[PDB]
RNA sequence: GAUGUUAGGAGGGCAAAUCCGCCGAAUUUAAGCAUAUAAUUAAGCGGAAGAAAAGAAAAUAACUAUGAUUCCUUUAGUAACGGCGAGUGAACAAGGACCAGCUCAAACGGUUAAUCCUUCGUUUGGUGCAAACCUUUCGACGGAAUUGUCGUU
RNA sequence: UUUUAAUUUAUUCAUUGGAAUUUUUCAUGUCGAGUCGUGUUCUUUGAGAUUGGAGCACUAAUACGUGUGAUACAUUUCACA
RNA sequence: ACGGACCAAGGAGUCUAGCAAAUGUGCAAGUGUAUAUGAUUCUUUAAACAUUUUACGCAUAAUUAAUG
């Protein structure tokens, strides 16, 4: 090395020409999967190819405020919507047995979403114009004239898409309604100082509760 | 830190139950198996040694038995569990 | 871009710009950072002083999401809200802006700068600096702790 | 030997690209520039030519 | 409920009855040939706890595998290399003796069958014993079964040579998930290839 | 158990770019060299598919929590490893592609193995000129199986 | 020309069986053993009083368990599986 | 002192990764739209075009072995 330069650390000391790859076929495969999903959606028969997903908070403390699509609703969410999972997988509803609803807000943010999805169901007959009431909480089925008049409108995909969340960053309050005496920094320091003994207290509380 | 299933969290970011303020929510066959299997098998040699070593019955004996079980099984939890189990069966059989 | 290269302008100079006596040998001083502490020691001491050795404990696995904490100073607090909102806030003394910096993506508020004198501001921040608190309270605002 | 991993393409800023597009559109609207580029337009009336 | 009883007895291996049975069966197995078919499983509870069932296309083979490590295969006793590699005696094979067990039987002796699993059976000072469950992919009894007919299709050929049995998953690190394994999940070589592989976009 | 010039079947070999196991160096770098690096690579042995392998938590997190696997952007040349020298080097979260989940082990049918396979003949209708092929079930016989198949989750 | 979305046609007769959705009780059941784990040796890993694997010795508990929660240990909480 | 008997043709600071400096360009406390996504773009088209109202990279704050 020489002159004033950053000391090299280039991890290139093995046979790397074998590992080098270049993505010449990026837009080509983007097109191929575009036509793949278009063919799937055209062939399935008008049913949307997307599946409904829960709107759920992101983990950790970095992404506490953000929310995103999750892997399937919970059993209690489906029960509150009135659907057994084992029959709700049929209507494009994702379900997982691993998530647990840890808050009433999480429960109630997915229940009405499931109800909104259920409000748009249009069942189809199976036995050559022999429409039936349905099973397992799936909504009712429609007849010849009904299917002939609904099968040709604009499909709704916004509900399938991630729920846009509008949070009012710009908001304000009355000047006289402020708690002028609060000490946020002192509160933070006191909480950090007192963290150990509260853990002690919770430990002893639960030891008592074990009895 | 530590949370609490009751007493919902405070809006403070650092400390005890910190975070948002969201709301929270919440063998007869086996005994027969054990009895017949105990009758058929009995005790392994280290079980017998631990049983007699507890039987001789001193504080140094209890310490030696704990050491022996820990050495023969690995770890401390397994040795403690086996020592307690064998003294329980000693008390039960001394009938 | 080959026609702009320096080698092209010295095509018939025999030595190709690399000297006649010294020549251009392959790795005449070692490969990579070979000569640290031995013969490139002067270069290391002159341009990368604290390179050798080690200091501090070991954080066995970091999990940077735990300590992630974007920061913002007090003098930028009036900058988030738009100009029209700021204008309609400064004129009326009966109304004060409430800013949730965690919405904008900031977690701690430091006190570098100067706040507009006699405009109360309520700030909702995950963490607060002592002098930031002091500036806000002196200007007449109040700090809100959120999580 | 020539290798397939040469920098075949280039990353152009989207702002660069829209600036260039606007500039070329503006240049298409002055008679002298289009005449000098090589189009024989001495007979047409208006250079920002528009048709129904 | 007999199988629970059987499992509970076999869980001891140090009682007088278990010691006697293990001794006599190991003695018989030692004089029996290295690889030989057993008419019925000697541990029905463990066989059925694994994938074994009682359809016609299921057979059981007992195999003897020598214990200890195999030593470096270098000529004489001397390698031409660095001190880091001069070691010859303490070389530990990555394949477990359990996997080598059905590696012996499913390689060429029973090439028309597919290995399903293998279990413990016995032990000796200089041998280890195992029983291996083999499935005939071509017998209509197993082939027609809506269950356990996945082994009939030619994708599960030589699972023990490809490390796809339980022992293979064990020695490949597939028996532990999470941060303890981390690398081994998409297979060790594939993961290493992915991590060493560098991607360059066309437009940079 | 042995045996079948018993009936009906399979394995062997070729081919490897991708893929799955095993075994396994040294050149090189450290301006020497021994740990280290090259490299869990090259060579060697074995094994499949159109993809393979991984895959349904004995997971992650510590949060308002997530929810099989795989791959892409990023984490990140970071935490960390290392004559702490040369050098080596992940994982979580995040944004996306794709997205399907399932069955064996015990309970019970013992007022009925409720199961499975082989062989031999009949028919339920069909697309092919034909050859063949898709469907058809009355069975009967021979067995396997209670040292446990199916039904039941 | 292959299929795949929409689209000509259902009517009856019949008992025969099965399934799935929702109220009253039991029973809180089962849950993978020379296996996990530990010690030691070798190898592997970024994994460091050992990341995984393997060899040898010892060798478990039964869900109130044991397995993780990146520093060995004892006592003990919590979370997840 | 070494190479050169002659002539023709070929013949050697390049490519990629990463960093810095210099200069030009655009925007500017922001900047780059990454993977991906849609579009009657779809010899030319593997490029251009666009991103239903906080992804990340670098910068906007430093310092400490570290609670901070």
């Amino acid at each position: 090395v020489a002159h004033n330069n950053v000391l090299p650390n280039v991890h290139l000391h093995k046979w790397w020409q074998r590992h080098v790859r270049v993505n010449f076929s990026k837009n080509i495969k983007k097109k191929k999967r575009r036509l793949l999903r278009e063919k799937r959606r055209k062939a399935n028969g008008g049913t949307p190819i997307e599946k409904l997903h829960p709107i759920v908070h992101c983990p950790t403390q970095r992404y506490n405020f953000r929310t995103r699509l999750g892997k399937g609703f919970t059993f209690e969410e489906l029960k509150g919507a009135g659907l057994t999972p084992r029959a709700a997988q049929t209507i494009g509803i994702c379900y997982d047995k691993r998530r647990k609803n840890r808050s009433e807000e999480s429960l109630t943010k997915n229940v009405e979403r499931l109800l909104k999805y259920k409000n748009s169901l249009v069942m189809i007959p199976l036995k050559k114009n022999k429409a039936k009431k349905g099973i397992g909480g799936i909504p009712a089925d429609a007849d010849k004239n009904t299917i002939k008049e609904f099968r040709n409108k604009k499909p709704l995909l916004s509900i399938f898409k991630k729920e846009k969340n509008t949070k009012p960053f710009y908001e304000t309050i009355e000047v006289s309604k402020i708690d002028k005496e609060f000490l946020a920094y002192k509160t933070l320091r006191r909480a950090k100082l007192a963290e150990r003994r509260k853990n002690r207290r919770q430990q002893k509380k639960d030891i008592k509760f074990k009895s | 830190g530590r949370k609490s299933t009751i007493k919902p969290a405070t809006g403070i970011a650092v400390g005890f139950n910190s975070g948002h303020v969201v709301t929270k929510r919440n063998s007869k066959r086996k005994e027969l198996i054990k009895d017949v299997v105990r009758e058929i098998t009995g005790f392994s040699p280290y079980e017998k040694r631990i049983i007699e070593l507890i039987k001789i019955g001193t504080s140094a004996s209890t310490k030696r038995s704990l050491k022996y079980a820990k050495k023969k099984l690995g770890t401390h939890k397994r040795g403690k569990a086996k020592r307690e189990e064998i003294q329980k069966v000693v008390i039960l059989q001394r009938r | 871009a080959t026609r702009f290269k320096k080698n092209r302008k010295k095509r018939g100079h025999v030595s190709a710009g690399h000297g006649r006596v010294g020549k251009h040998r392959k790795h005449p001083g070692g490969r990579g950072k070979a000569g640290g502490l031995h013969h490139m020691r002067i270069n290391f001491d002159k341009y990368h002083p604290g390179y050798f050795g080690k200091v501090g404990m070991r954080h066995l696995n970091l999990l940077k999401n735990r300590t992630y904490c974007p920061t913002i100073n007090v003098d930028k607090l009036w900058g988030l809200l738009p100009e029209e909102k700021k204008k309609e806030f400064s004129e009326n003394k009966d109304i004060a802006p409430v800013i949730d910096v965690t919405r904008k993506g900031y977690f701690k508020v430091l006190g570098n700068g100067k706040l507009k004198h006699n405009q109360p501001i309520v700030v909702k921040a995950r963490y607060f600096s002592s002098v930031a608190e002091k500036k806000i309270k002196a200007v007449g605002g109040q700090c809100i702790l959120v999580a | 030997p020539t290798k397939i991993w040469r920098r075949w393409g280039r990353k152009v800023n989207l702002k660069e690209k829209r600036y260039a597009v606007c500039s070329s559109i503006a240049a298409s609207g002055v008679t002298s520039l289009v005449l000098a580029r090589g189009h024989r337009i001495s007979h047409l009336k208006e250079v920002p030519l528009v048709v129904s | 409920g007999a199988y629970k009883y059987i499992q509970e007895i076999w869980k001891k291996k140090q009682s007088d009855a278990m010691h006697f049975l293990l001794r006599v069966r190991t003695w018989e197995y030692r004089q029996l040939p290295v690889v030989h078919r057993v008419s019925k499983p000697s541990r029905p509870d463990k066989a059925r706890r694994l994938g074994y069932k009682a359809i016609q296309g299921f057979v059981i083979y007992r195999v003897r595998v020598r214990r200890g490590d195999r030593k470096k295969r270098v000529k004489k006793g001397i390698v031409h290399g660095k001190p880091k590699h001069q070691g010859v005696h303490k070389q530990k094979s990555t394949r477990n003796l359990k996997s080598v067990a059905e590696g012996k039987v499913g390689k060429s002796i029973c090439g028309n069958l597919r290995v399903l699993n293998s279990y413990w059976v016995g032990q000796d000072a200089v041998y280890k014993y195992y029983e291996v469950i083999l499935v005939d992919p071509n017998h209509n009894a197993v082939r027609n079964n809506p269950k356990i007919n996945w082994i009939c299709n030619p994708v599960h050929k030589h699972r023990e040579l490809r490390g796809l049995t339980s022992a293979g998953k064990k020695y490949r690190g597939l028996r532990v998930k999470g941060h303890l394994s981390a690398k081994s999940r998409p297979s060790i070589r594939a993961n290493w290839k992915r991590r060493q592989l560098i991607k360059l976009r066309k437009c940079r």
